RNA sequence: CUCGA
DNA sequence: CTTGACCTTCCCCTTGCTGGAAGGTTTATAATGGGAGCTGTCACGGATGC
């Protein structure tokens, strides 16, 4: 998702659909899309309580 | 009456008149555009034109 | 049903209909402010379902607003002025008002 | 198969003219081929007529049928297209004759119709605008960025409808035991649905009239100005 | 020009644009980068879901603010599960887990 | 080497030849001799007997033909 | 005064009075907080004026202008005599149409003995 | 020049042609003071005298069959006011030049 | 789904559709014609053309300008396909997901004022009356000055006496952002503590203009309010102008 | 949720998303503004038009929470569900997805080990392709011409099987083995 | 012989023949390997009987049994004469009441000369 | 499309 | 609390048709290959094809 919003959405979505690619929402441009707290700043303290209890 | 009314009213050169002066009315008619049909565009004009 | 330009307006008191004339269009030369009504135009509304507590309120009191609905023309906000010209066009086969 | 494949130029000779922009160019050819395949099975060779005499009708019918059933977003029936086209042919002739654009009142004189009928037919047309068209001369401002959603409930009209619900839940507490329940399920307040007079009379004992008397006494209790002062300003 | 609430758009359900249209200003990605750099993630979660694009988010925040309790109530934006329907219509199965 | 479909369609239809005046009569004779075998070969089946029964019993209670030819 | 005895005062029925209201020819009867209707002497005159038209005088479309002119204070005697005389003339033209039917059945019914012999001439002749 | 370049056009089989005679610009229906009011194009109706001729079939060069000459209306052209401002749909519009 | 490609009537009676109802209608039309042609026992030159046309109508829907000539509508314009709705500067990604249009926002011409401090900024009264409207309703209902919201909106519509003394309680200790486009670097958006001036121009402190690169010659700045109690603390300890 | 997955879509998955097959190209009616049966806007497939009303109006008023009308088939729910219900079209012939065909690299000739210039002579109905050859004079994926197929049909009979169109490429991808 | 050519021989409307086929009056016509009504001279005789019966004064049901009295070969004409005498008696009963309307309307149209007054002798009787 | 920073 | 008498609106029903809407089926001199639109950007990366 961090590549499909940048450039060449057709090639990035096609290459990642025949491979069965699994996203993980690591960076802080996918959390802006899905409407979630980014893993930096004040969200980073909260994000460890989600990462640890999982 | 479709083609003539299309030109007078939908072209890139049949533009609205600036009428908030006597000056701005008279310098909008002596304006030589270079865009439109058979010309350049604002994404394909370098430093040379 | 067709819409109508009437001086009668629902849910609006006398304080906004002071400048509207007999026919519903504002006088020439009347000083207006932001929000005041220039042309009183009402539109018919198809009947809708009602939430039950409002259905209780309209049985406690006798208020029954009709299918009329206000969608009139108001001056946009932060604007003073003075009505200096009013033009009225009408279709063929339609009876004109008193102002027209 | 050979008679169908041999006359495949006649259909593209007829379908040059019906390219008025409802359908693409290939769809007219593919409808005219089905017209030609209908024309092959009907064609009698006994009458001494050539095949192009007969098959032109069955090609023109198929093209002019598909162009009136398809090629429109809001689909117009077939008999209304004739009523539109008579009006448009008469309005084409009146411009050459008079020189001025015909009003519907003088158009109804030529059409021999009532004027409201002609005003009804001149409403059906004008196939819809694309929501991606640009409304200035731009390319960044499409028409689809100006259409306001009207089905949404207002956030101020969705905050007062909770305060009214809370105030109705408040003021019904002073009503003691029977008039509260029959007032709630008489107007459907906090119920799945509304109950009629006999369906709520069958719940308490049997009675139809006693329920109405309880309702009238409850409304007389509510209208007394010691509880409904809060519900005065919910009215307007 | 100033605007609190009103006249949301049709498909995307985020508010309109224009002073004559009574629309709010655009919080473009040039400002989303500038709020990522400050680390203010709670101002970024608010200016994506509960201010603009949610449907069950605005009319709850309005009751919370009028009631006197400033409390964020998040939710997925409506512009994301239109992107899911427009990717899914290409025969490309995209889901959540 | 092309992508316009109308060129492909016209190139595909271009291989066949137009017909003369007697060619259509020849192909019509072919169609009539194709259906006449089905007509003269169905006469050895009981469904043809059923067709005869229904078609004369319909006119039992009854160019545009004269009714005496149908009787 | 509701719609209880006004139907018996004038002579009509209840559904007739409601239909006369719905057709748009009398004063709309005033309502009092129950959906019920009220009546005054104006309606007690107008309903009799329209009922007496229906039995002897007029029809429902012509009985509208009569009560439209009766309630007016500026009514004149010019706009009544023409409207009764032209339809008395129409009544006599209907008398003549019924006389046409009368003698077209009288001249046809004669000279045809109806007995046990079939092939009667008049019925086979009026067929064609 | 635009008429004389296209016309005279002939029939497909070479048995007729449309000849062009002259054109004529009629009077404008409205003046410029009310085209800015009612919202209509300040234009002039364009008429043209056209001559349709029928050439005989068997004749080698036979023009004498019939001469049909009639005046045909074809569209309008928007006139120019005394300053170079076309009035299209009530709003004054100016066409700039081009440099190609 | 039929509410992401809608068909809405406008004011004048003309409808206004999206363009997916043309490409979809072409696919359904040519598919029905292929179903009819396979039951008529048509020759091969017709069926081979009809399958080709069905394939052309499918990939004119999935991605328009890729196979051959782009499909044009009636405006002599290429129709926007499904792949033209997620790419470029007009897709869902770059225009409607990464950056949205927000509520509680404003826009005005900036002006200089040197009487301020480093953490303050001016604000017009007619702008802060519109940005802080639900806060004003929540303060007017708490003090009993209006019994409901529908009777509290009329006290703001009349601009009474008690509103301008409630606004000074609502506004104080409530920061407000100030964005100027183009927001180049991190200091291009800062949070100030507002005051209330009459007029129609945001009065800015003269020292922060080096960070904004703002010359007072008709510039405009956007006003964004933080709503919650966490965001209001991320504008005092993280984005206040006395910290940058 | 904590992760987004993306993959290809089987026809069983598209039938599992779908709520009803669209059959007619009609959008709405011209006199009243109502959606038509089995159209692109149909009330049976994609949900009702107004809140808690069917088309005919036989059921209203929130009492019927989830019933389906017997006349018009409309399930009485909110009109919010018109943004979440999808339908499907049953194609009368298979067709190729353009993303997995004409992206660069080809992604469908990358698997078949065949150039795109050779695949597009089979998607367009221009040249046959050999799916399998029982007699190994005709190899796998050896493209025959239009007239050469007439020689190969008479020299072998029905020992080979050649097709043309998108079903040829579908039977070519279907009859491969990845584990060899 | 379709439905439009029998509209020109007799004079009925093309919708009225379908109406008379809907109700029980005429003989049902055959179909023509398709949805098309075909007509013989029997239906022509029944329709030119029914149009004349409508024009002389019979209603739809006594004509509806008159047509059945015409179809059967018996037609014992005693009930035929009975029904025609009942019909002319019905015409007498209508014309006596209609001329009674005439007599009761002529006695009140004597007064009211038609001046510019505000009183009328006719508007006061029925009111 | 023209204008403003 | 109870009984019968009255009210409300709304749906169906009475003749002798007539008006309108929505759908389907034919028609026989001879007609046999489209046309609209593009040219005044530059710089790559990387398929592709002898
Ligand atoms: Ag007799
Ligand atoms: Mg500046
Ligand atoms: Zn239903």
């Amino acid at each position: 998702i961090s590549a499909a919003s940048f450039q060449e959405t057709t090639r990035v979505l096609t290459e990642a659909a025949v491979a069965g690619k699994r996203d993980e929402l690591r960076g802080l441009k996918e959390n802006v899309i899905v409407g979630r707290l980014i893993p930096a700043g004040t969200g980073y303290a909260y994000h460890q309580d989600r990462m640890r209890r999982r | 009456s479709a083609a003539v009314k299309e030109f007078f009213g939908s072209s890139q050169l049949s533009q609205f008149m600036d009428q908030n002066n006597p000056l701005s009315e008279i310098t909008h008619k002596r304006r030589i555009s270079a865009l439109g049909p058979g010309g350049l565009t604002r994404e394909r004009a370098g430093f040379e034109v | 049903g067709p819409e109508e330009i009437t001086a009668d307006i629902p849910n609006v008191g006398e304080a906004a209909l002071s400048k509207l004339d007999e026919s519903g269009i504002v006088y020439i030369g009347a000083e207006v402010t932001g929000g005041d009504i220039l042309v009183g135009k009402v539109t018919p509304k198809g009947e809708t379902q009602l939430t039950p507590e409002e259905k209780l309120l309209r049985a406690i009191f006798g208020e029954k607003a009709s299918d009329v609905k206000d969608s009139s023309l108001r001056v946009p906000n932060g604007v003073s002025g003075t009505v200096i010209d009013v033009q009225v066009f009408t279709r063929d086969g339609v009876e004109k008002d008193k102002r027209a | 198969k050979e008679m169908v494949e041999a006359n495949l130029r006649l259909v593209i000779s007829i379908a040059k003219k019906y390219t008025n922009r409802g359908l693409q160019f290939l769809d007219l050819i593919q409808e005219g081929n089905i017209g030609l395949m209908k024309a092959v099975d009907k064609f009698e060779y006994r009458r001494g007529y050539k095949f192009s005499t007969y098959a032109t009708w069955w090609i023109r019918q198929a093209i002019t049928r598909s162009i009136a059933d398809q090629a429109r977003t809001i689909r117009i029936p077939v008999h209304m297209i004739e009523t539109i086209n008579k009006l448009n042919r008469i309005s084409r002739q009146m411009l050459q004759e008079m020189g001025r654009e015909p009003t519907p009142e003088e158009l109804a004189e030529r059409m021999l119709m009532p004027e409201d009928k002609i005003r009804k037919v001149l409403k059906i047309a004008k196939e819809p605008i694309s929501m991606e068209t640009p409304i200035g001369d731009d390319e960044d401002s499409h028409l689809g960025d100006f259409i306001e959603d009207t089905t949404l409930e207002l956030p101020l009209d969705s905050a007062t409808t909770e305060s009214l619900r809370a105030a109705t839940h408040d003021v019904l507490a002073g009503l003691t035991a029977r008039e509260a329940k029959v007032l709630r399920m008489r107007f459907g307040i906090d119920m799945n649905t509304d109950y009629t007079l006999e369906e709520v009379g069958k719940q308490f004992d049997v009675t139809r009239e006693r329920i109405r008397q309880i309702e009238a006494k409850a409304l007389r209790k509510l209208r007394h100005p010691s509880r409904s002062e809060v519900l005065r300003s919910f009215l307007d | 020009h100033a605007r609190s609430t009103g006249s949301y758009s049709l498909v995307t359900q985020q508010p309109l644009g224009g002073k004559a249209q009574f629309g709010g200003q655009r919080f473009g990605e040039m400002e989303v980068w500038a709020l990522e750099a400050y680390g203010a993630a709670y101002t970024l979660q608010e200016m994506l879901t509960v201010k603009s694009d949610d449907v069950n988010g605005r009319t709850k925040m309005y009751k919370n603010i009028v009631d006197g309790n400033h409390q964020m109530e998040p939710g997925m934006p409506e512009s994301f599960n239109v992107l899911l329907k427009e990717i899914r219509s290409l025969g490309i199965n995209i889901e959540l887990e | 080497r092309t992508t316009d479909p109308v060129r492909m369609y016209m190139r595909e239809m271009g291989t066949v030849e137009l017909l003369t005046r007697e060619g259509e009569i020849d192909i019509a004779k072919r169609i009539e001799d194709g259906i006449n075998q089905v007509q003269c070969s169905v006469a050895e089946y009981p469904e043809a007997i059923t067709y005869l029964l229904e078609q004369y019993d319909r006119v039992e209670a009854e160019n545009s033909i004269d009714p005496e030819l149908a009787r | 005064m509701n719609i209880s005895d006004v139907a018996k005062i004038t002579g009509l029925t209840s559904k007739a009075i409601r239909f006369y209201e719905e057709k748009g020819l009398v004063t709309p009867p005033m309502r009092s907080e129950n959906g019920y209707r009220t009546y005054t002497q104006q309606h007690l005159n107008e309903l009799t004026l329209l009922r007496q038209a229906r039995q002897v005088g007029f029809n429902l479309e012509e009985s509208g202008e009569l009560v439209n002119l009766f309630n007016d204070p500026q009514r004149h005697s010019a706009d009544v005599k023409r409207r009764t005389l032209e339809k008395v003339a129409e009544i006599e033209r209907h008398i003549e149409e019924l006389q046409s039917m009368r003698d077209q059945l009288l001249a046809l019914a004669n000279a045809c003995p109806g007995d046990d012999s079939a092939d009667c001439p008049i019925i086979e002749n009026l067929s064609g | 020049a635009a008429f004389r370049s296209v016309f005279p056009i002939q029939s497909y089989s070479g048995n007729s042609e449309l000849q062009y005679v002259s054109y004529r610009l009629g009077e404008p229906v409205f003046d410029v003071q009310e085209c800015q009011i009612r919202g209509v194009t300040y234009s002039a109706p364009l008429r043209v005298k056209l001559r349709l001729v029928i050439y005989e079939r068997e004749a080698p060069e036979g023009t004498v069959k019939d001469i049909k000459e009639q005046e045909v209306y074809m569209g309008e052209i928007p006139l120019m006011t005394d300053n170079g401002t076309f009035v299209i749909n009530g709003t004054e519009r100016v066409i700039v030049s081009q440099l190609h | 789904p039929p509410d992401l490609r809608p068909l809405v009537p406008l004011d004048g009676g003309r409808f206004a559709t999206s363009d997916l109802n043309d490409l979809y209608r072409r696919v359904i039309n040519r598919n029905n014609r292929l179903k009819r042609l396979l039951d008529l026992a048509a020759p091969d030159i017709i069926v081979r053309n009809e399958k080709r046309m069905l394939q052309e109508a499918v990939d004119a829907l999935l991605d328009n300008g890729r196979r051959g000539r782009a499909i044009t509508g009636s405006n002599k314009r290429p129709l926007k396909s499904l792949a033209d709705m997620i790419k470029g500067k007009q897709g869902r990604f770059r225009q409607n997901l990464l950056g949205k249009r927000v509520d509680y926002s404003g826009r005005s011409v900036i002006t200089v004022g040197p009487y301020l401090r480093l953490h303050q900024c001016g604000l017009p009264k007619k702008m802060a009356l519109e940005l802080f409207k639900p806060f004003i309703y929540g303060k007017l209902e708490l003090r009993g000055l209006a019994t409901t919201i529908k009777a509290a909106k009329k006290m703001v519509e009349r601009e009474e006496a008690v509103v301008w003394d409630i606004l000074d309680e609502v506004i104080r200790e409530h920061p407000v952002l100030l964005n100027r486009a183009p927001t180049l670097h991190r200091l291009g958006i800062q949070a100030f503590e507002p005051v209330l001036i009459e007029g129609k121009a945001i009065q800015l402190h003269p020292l922060v203009c080096a960070a904004y690169n703002a010359d007072f010659d008709g510039d405009q700045m956007a006003v964004h309010v933080p709503l919650t109690l966490e965001a209001q603390l991320e504008a005092r300890a993280l984005m206040m102008s006395t910290n940058n | 949720f904590d992760a987004i997955k993306i993959a290809l879509a089987s026809p069983d998955m598209i039938r599992s998303w779908s709520f009803g097959e669209v059959k007619k190209p009609e959008t709405i009616n011209y006199r009243t503004f109502k959606p038509e049966r089995d159209g692109l806007f149909c009330a049976r497939i994609f949900g009702p038009v107004k809140d808690y009303e069917c088309l005919c109006g036989k059921y209203k008023r929130l009492k019927h929470r989830g019933v389906i009308c017997e006349k018009c088939g409309v399930e009485v729910t909110q009109t919010k569900v018109r943004r979440e219900r999808m339908g499907h079209i049953e194609l009368a012939s298979p067709t190729a997805h353009i993303w997995f065909l004409k992206s660069l690299p080809s992604r469908i000739g990358l698997l078949l080990d065949m150039p795109l210039r050779d695949i597009e002579r089979v998607l367009y109905f221009e040249s046959y392709v050999v799916i399998e050859g029982g007699m190994t004079n005709l190899e796998r994926q050896q493209i025959l011409t239009e007239e050469q197929y007439l020689d190969a049909l008479e020299e072998f009979g029905d020992e080979f099987d050649a097709k043309m169109g998108a079903e040829a490429i579908q039977a070519l991808l279907k009859s491969m083995d990845l584990e060899q």
